[PDB]
């Protein structure tokens, strides 16, 4: 079958600028066998162009289209506010289709370091036998992060999860919460609990820790 | 003029049916390949089956043997029967109209939600992440363990919106849902401001409000 | 000493369009089924109710050769049982078929760099041939209310489809030049003999 990458995972862009996403195929098809999608979070995806350079009707002209063989290309001429979205290619005349992964264009904005804050599991939750842990990360820019948990100075791996806000509509940063969860069984074995974060703005990595049981 | 309007997606048990509705306007379903894609939360776009005018039809490997697309030309309506569903059938159900090389997916409805969990229905326990003791502070609240899908976070009933963030829920492997909810305020406020976080859950008729103070 | 003009169906220069598919009686000449190989990147060779190694020895009412061009991708649809595009709307083959389907590679003519686009499927209609069916009209295809009147637009698409042809595409996407035989018993004199 056919697979298709593309490129890049996401991009980052200001109004007014010419933005181009790739798509390529693993094997090599007929241009007229290239469509791009638009889709916004909780929207249906829409169609953009079909066989690689046709514009759908009622799709604004910034909008276009080319490539043949392995590599096709989506470019918008002047990028406007309304185009920040995901794009998808997807192969035609086929069942089943290949779609792309996906390309988010994203807004740029200058570098902004995280606030960093930790929170112990409150009292409540400990009566029940669960330790919840939470790391907030808050209002930085670009979206690329490292939160690295540390119990006791031992790298915590497979027991945390993070959650990541979109774009904030006003200063166009990001926030992130990571939660690490324990049994209290595990939680009362160890004292120190530390998030350290890695992010562009801050000049050497970041720890945030508390020890357990000392207010 | 032109749409397509689903309905019948839902919770299910795994092992459970479900039949999806596509009502059409504007095309005629009989004369038209007409696909159904599914995403699931997350992800990008996954076709799952096709039939043709002719009435041939075709499906994704991972549901063969499972469902059934099918159609009424006289209510000019497109159907999937989903039977034995599984947890990964998960995802957001689109209906499209294709035309392949000709157009795209030109035409797609608005999509219906299908869930599939084991797990019961559960209100959140609602904790706090009471502000740091050692200028901006940070606070917020925990809900964690409730199913399904939404909860809604509010904070001083409405009077409170400047500085919050309210993540995603993340799935935890219990197949319960867990989020945060935040906000940053200024560190004089601590003493003298009261900081309640209310949590709704209509699926459980849980009303939860939580006061979050220093300790 | 008589052979059946083989020659001109399975060397000819010019293939069909598989929606226009060519159809050569077979009758009154001797048959020798061994000559059809030709070296081909992707040769096959299937038979039905029939056994390819012993098809010199049988005698038939009349052959019939089909010929025509399709995706590799597609070969898989010239088959009893099948459906798809190919063998709902372009060439159908009945479930009880006698006879052989012989496919290969043909990147080598039908292909070229900046595209050969002579070669046509149909792409839309509203129901499955039937078996041995040719339907050759380039009506405009009515996929919703409003007719059409002879006029590509929305909901109004002209049936017919070009391949796009490239060396460098992939095999699924390759040319394939397919013969099928079928083998006809009647109540009647034999005239296919090998």
């Amino acid at each position: 079958a056919i697979q298709l990458t593309q490129s890049p995972s996401s991009l980052s862009a200001s109004v007014g600028d010419r933005v181009t996403i790739t798509c390529r195929a693993s094997q090599g098809i007929p241009s007229s066998y290239l469509a791009w999608y638009q889709q916004k979070p909780g929207k249906a995806p829409k169609l953009l162009i079909y066989a690689a350079s046709t514009l759908q009707s009622g799709v604004p002209s910034r909008f276009s289209g080319s490539g043949s063989g392995t590599d096709f290309t989506l470019t918008i001429s002047s990028l406007q506010p309304e185009d920040f979205a995901t794009y998808y290619c997807q192969q035609l005349n086929s069942y089943p289709p290949a779609f792309g992964g996906g390309t988010k264009v994203e807004i740029k904005r200058t570098v902004a370091a995280p606030s960093v804050f930790i929170f112990p599991p409150s009292d409540e939750q400990l009566k029940s036998g669960t330790a919840s842990v939470v790391c907030l990360l808050n209002n930085f820019y670009p979206r690329e992060a490292k939160v690295q948990w540390k119990v006791d100075n031992a790298l915590q791996s497979g027991n945390s999860q993070e959650s990541v806000t979109e774009q904030d509509s006003k200063d166009s940063t990001y926030s992130l919460s990571s939660t690490l969860t324990l049994s209290k069984a595990d939680y009362e074995k160890h004292k120190v609990y530390a998030c350290e974060v890695t992010h562009q703005g801050l000049s050497s990595p970041v720890t945030k820790s508390f020890n357990r049981g000392e207010c | 003029e032109v749409q397509l309007v689903e309905s019948g997606g839902g919770l299910i048990q795994p092992g459970g049916s479900l039949r999806l509705s596509c009502a059409a306007s504007g095309i005629t379903v009989g004369w038209n390949y007409m696909s159904w894609v599914r995403q699931a939360p997350g992800k990008g776009l996954e076709w799952v089956s096709v039939i043709y005018p002719g009435g041939s039809t075709d499906y994704a490997d991972s549901v063969k043997g499972r469902f059934t697309i099918s159609r009424d030309k006289s209510k000019n309506t497109l159907y999937l029967q989903m039977n034995s569903l599984r947890a990964e059938d998960t995802a957001v159900y689109y209906c499209a109209r294709d035309l392949g090389e000709a157009g795209g997916m030109d035409v797609w409805g608005q999509g219906t939600t299908v869930t599939v969990s084991s797990a019961s229905t559960k209100g959140p326990s609602v904790f706090p992440l009471a502000p740091s003791s050692k200028g901006t502070a940070a606070l917020g609240c925990l809900v964690k363990d409730y199913f399904p899908e939404p909860v809604t976070v509010s904070w001083n009933s409405g009077a409170l919106t400047s500085g919050v963030h309210t993540f995603p829920a993340v799935l935890q492997s219990s197949g319960l849902y867990s989020l945060s909810s935040v906000v940053t305020v200024p560190s004089s406020s601590l003493g003298t401001q009261t900081y309640i976080c209310n949590v709704n859950h209509k699926p459980s008729n849980t009303k939860v409000d939580k006061k979050v103070e220093p300790k | 000493t008589n052979l059946c003009p083989f020659d001109e169906v399975f060397n000819a220069t010019r293939f069909a369009s598989v929606y226009a598919w060519n159809r050569k009686r077979i009758s009154n000449c001797v048959a020798d089924y061994s000559v059809l190989y030709n070296l081909a990147p992707f040769f096959t060779f299937k038979c039905y109710g029939v056994s390819p190694t012993k098809l010199n020895d049988l005698c038939f009412t009349n052959v019939y050769a089909d010929s025509f061009v399709i995706r590799g991708d597609e070969v898989r649809q010239i088959a009893p049982g099948q459906t798809g595009n190919i063998a709902d709307y372009n060439y159908k083959l009945p479930d009880d078929f006698t006879g052989c389907v012989i496919a290969w590679n043909s990147n080598k003519l039908d292909s070229k760099v900046s595209g050969n686009y002579n070669y046509l499927y149909r792409l839309f209609r509203k129901s499955n041939l039937k078996p041995f069916e040719r339907d050759i009209s380039t009506e405009i295809y009515q996929a919703g209310n409003k007719p059409c009147n002879g006029v590509a637009g929305f909901n109004c698409y002209f049936p017919l489809r070009s391949y796009s042809f490239r060396p460098t595409y992939g095999v699924g996407h390759q040319p394939y030049r397919v013969v099928v035989l079928s083998f006809e018993l009647l109540h009647a004199p034999a005239t296919v003999c090998g």
